[PDB]
């Protein structure tokens, strides 16, 4: 359900600080509005209102119309702007890690076994892995900048 | 003087052999220690970038 992992979900850029703060404030205010309000309709004490009013058939007609149905500020799920954006963002971030993040793990395992191991023949394969490891270290500083 | 020069040069070559091997530790053998330290630092940077 993660303040511990929800705030650290962004990368090295600080541009996602405004979007993360707006989503957390709207989610906290949504649960506080439903808990502070009553989870029922209305009382409508018609037993003490029809016998106390001066006008005849006044409180009886207003109680039947209020207990039926009325309008409210609601909306439907037709404008699914955030639902369509979740599938497109995962194709460029979650699906993109299968060829970028997974390729770095396979190259790191082959470079560690070749640099730690037969003699002159294994040194030639470790020489090419050393150049790729040195280029990855320089690209790591550019990716964070 | 030919026999005295060969005996004196043999003792100086023995002391210079240990001095040449000792001085090479800060250049020849030091390159292996420097490359091992650079490879260990690059492996920690590559593991941190992949994580």
């Amino acid at each position: 359900l993660d303040w511990t992992k929800i705030v650290s979900k962004l990368g090295l850029s600080g541009q996602t600080a405004a979007a993360l703060t707006s989503f957390k404030k709207r989610n906290d205010e949504a649960k506080r509005i439903l808990f502070e309000l009553k989870q029922q309709p209305s009382n409508v004490d018609f037993a003490f209102y029809k016998s106390t009013l001066k006008n005849t058939a006044i409180v009886d007609k207003i109680q039947s119309d209020v207990s039926k149905f009325t309008p409210s500020k609601a909306n439907l799920s037709k404008q699914l702007n955030l639902i369509e954006s979740f599938e497109a963002k995962a194709l460029e971030n979650a699906k993109e890690t299968e060829s970028v993040v997974l390729a770095e793990l396979t190259d790191l395992e082959k470079t560690l076994e070749n640099i730690e191991s037969x003699x002159x023949x294994x040194x030639x394969x470790x020489x090419x892995x050393x150049x790729x490891x040195x280029x990855x270290x320089x690209x790591x500083x550019x990716x964070x900048x | 003087i030919l026999l005295v020069t060969f005996l004196g040069f043999i003792a100086l070559i023995s002391k210079t052999v240990a001095p040449l091997y000792g001085e090479m530790a800060k250049n020849r053998t030091d390159h292996v220690v420097g490359l091992l330290n650079q490879a260990r630092a690059d492996h920690v940077n590559a593991v941190k970038t992949r994580i």
